[PDB]
RNA sequence: AUAAAU
């Protein structure tokens, strides 16, 4: 009797799954850059000293 | 050229980070420890310092592995017959030659002898087989073959003393490694008739092993050359 | 015609002989040769083309074989099976829980450690742990294999047990029936289970079978039962 | 779904 709702629910369910997938690729890239910041923060001057 | 070619254990090679000036831009060389090297801490005059120090007596080899440029150099020390090869240890994905120690109904436990290298050459693990110091591994009944994973007769697959080439899925516990012979290039390699009492047998079919000497045929799990 | 190990075999090489206890087929040289000492028994069927053999020899250490009836003792319980030892200082045997009538993955059998069971060996490999099953298909619709209750178990050499199970001319079961009512389970692993209504009768049976096991005499055994059941009377 | 991984 509630099969119409279920069909609607599946359509309701479907839209959310799609939104998540596009976002994911961006997240991985940053990590080498995060490693970069530490070198930036350290003074060039010390390196010649040590 | 800045760092010595050959370093004895305890000899300083290169600091933590490095940089040079070329093409009007600073190129950052990132030094990372490797086989034969160990990043440790040394302090002079109340000053803390981290530098790559060799731990093995060998020639030293560097290799690059991965606006403003970016770089990564791998610093290692290579010794330079007798072979030791400790760095080599069974890890997920590696291929390992094993020997069947005992057969049970739901699984088959073995012992690790040698491990296949990467591009054949192998790394032999030297240990006493009459003690138990040798690494032990367990091949599950579901990991025997991809064909019919549920029902597998272990008696008709392996045999005590037979040499089996497998790939380790995971470390498991301290007792048993996880071994799979699911693919084609994995299975019983060297074996003899009647648990080693008869003559040598060779691999023909993937599920059949025959002996071109006494005409004996025993059911095993054979691999592909 | 006693046969000794390394003895020459009359049969021709081209024609095969079915394996029997005592007879060994060399995995290396493919030759068939006797390895036990005793009487050679050979059965021939048809005008030509088939043969079978074994050697009846005195041995007391049981080695599990397909379709052998054995009486085992369940020392301990594992996850999916019982650990039962047919014999002392002998490798353990694997008995499946699902190897019972009306078995289910939800309900395990009620057998406890220390119980006697009548069992038949289904799969027995030399290099693998042997397995037994409570119900044997070959015997009939009903195995008659169930854990034994009370009674007394008797140690006996494999030859004496095999004669008691397969030979109908063996007077032992007859001479015991002439003295008392009793039920008996016979294992090819050299175990004999005996149970009567009264302990004195079971004890009398135990003592007779033991002496019969010791005596190995057809004439003695009839008398032996006489003096045994008599001696219990006075002892009473 | 009447008692699950000694």
């Amino acid at each position: 009797q509630n099969a119409k709702l279920l069909a609607n629910l599946i359509r309701d369910a479907l839209r959310n799954i799609k939104n998540t997938n596009e976002e994911a690729t961006p997240i991985p890239s940053s990590e080498t850059k995060a490693d970069g910041i530490l070198l930036e923060t350290i003074s060039v001057p010390q390196i010649r000293d040590v | 050229f800045q760092f010595p070619e050959i370093a004895y254990p305890g000899k300083l090679i290169c600091p933590q980070y490095g940089t040079e000036n070329k093409d009007g831009e600073d190129i950052i060389f990132n030094y990372v420890p490797g086989p034969g090297t160990k990043l440790i801490q040394y302090e002079h005059n109340g000053r803390t310092l981290e530098a790559i120090t060799a731990t093995l007596v060998g020639t030293v080899r560097c290799e690059e592995e991965k606006r403003r440029t970016v770089k990564n150099i791998l610093v290692s020390v290579l010794p330079g017959a007798n072979n030791d090869f400790a760095n080599n240890l069974p890890k997920e994905g590696d291929i390992v030659l094993t020997r069947v120690t005992r057969l049970s109904l739901q699984r088959a436990n073995v012992e690790i002898l040698a491990v296949e290298d990467k591009p054949a050459t192998f790394s032999v693990s030297q240990a006493s087989s009459d003690l138990g110091e040798t690494f032990r591994g367990i091949i599950r009944s579901q990991d025997v073959r991809s064909t019919d994973r549920d029902r597998v007769k272990v008696i008709e697959c392996f045999k005590p003393g037979d040499i089996v080439r497998a790939q380790v899925l995971s470390l498991g516990d301290g007792t048993n490694y996880y071994l799979t012979t699911a693919r084609n290039d994995l299975g019983v390699v060297f074996a003899r008739a009647a648990n080693g009492a008869g003559g040598l047998m060779y691999a023909t079919d993937w599920q059949m092993m025959t002996s071109p000497v006494t005409g004996a045929t025993e059911k095993r799990k054979c691999a592909k050359p | 015609t006693f046969i000794f190990p390394g003895d020459s075999f009359p049969v021709d090489p081209t024609t095969p002989v079915k394996l029997g206890p005592g007879i060994y087929c060399d995995p290396n040289t493919q030759e068939i040769r006797p390895v036990n000492t005793g009487v050679l028994h050979v059965s021939a069927k048809g005008k030509s083309g088939v043969q079978t053999a074994y050697i009846d020899y005195s041995s007391k250490r049981y080695i599990p074989s397909v379709n052998d009836f054995v009486i085992g003792v369940i020392i301990g319980t594992f996850s999916d099976s019982y650990k039962v030892s047919l014999q002392n200082f002998s490798s353990s045997v694997s008995l499946s829980y699902m190897a019972f009538p009306n078995a289910s993955k939800k309900n395990r059998p009620t057998l406890q450690v220390g119980d006697l069971v009548y069992a038949r060996v289904c799969t027995a490999e030399k290099e693998l742990e042997a397995e037994i099953e409570c119900f044997d298909s070959t015997t009939g619709r009903d195995a008659g294999f169930g854990i034994l209750e009370d009674g007394m178990i008797i140690d006996v050499n494999l030859n004496f047990a095999r004669q008691l199970l397969f030979n109908n001319d063996f007077p032992l079961l007859k001479v015991l029936a002439a003295h008392t009512k009793f039920e008996v389970a016979i294992g090819l692993n050299g175990k004999i289970w005996v149970k009567c209504e009264e302990l004195s009768n079971t004890l009398a049976c135990y003592r007779t079978i033991m002496e019969c096991c010791q005596k190995n005499d057809t004439a003695a055994f009839k008398d032996i039962a006489k003096r045994q059941f008599k001696e219990i009377l006075t002892v009473k």
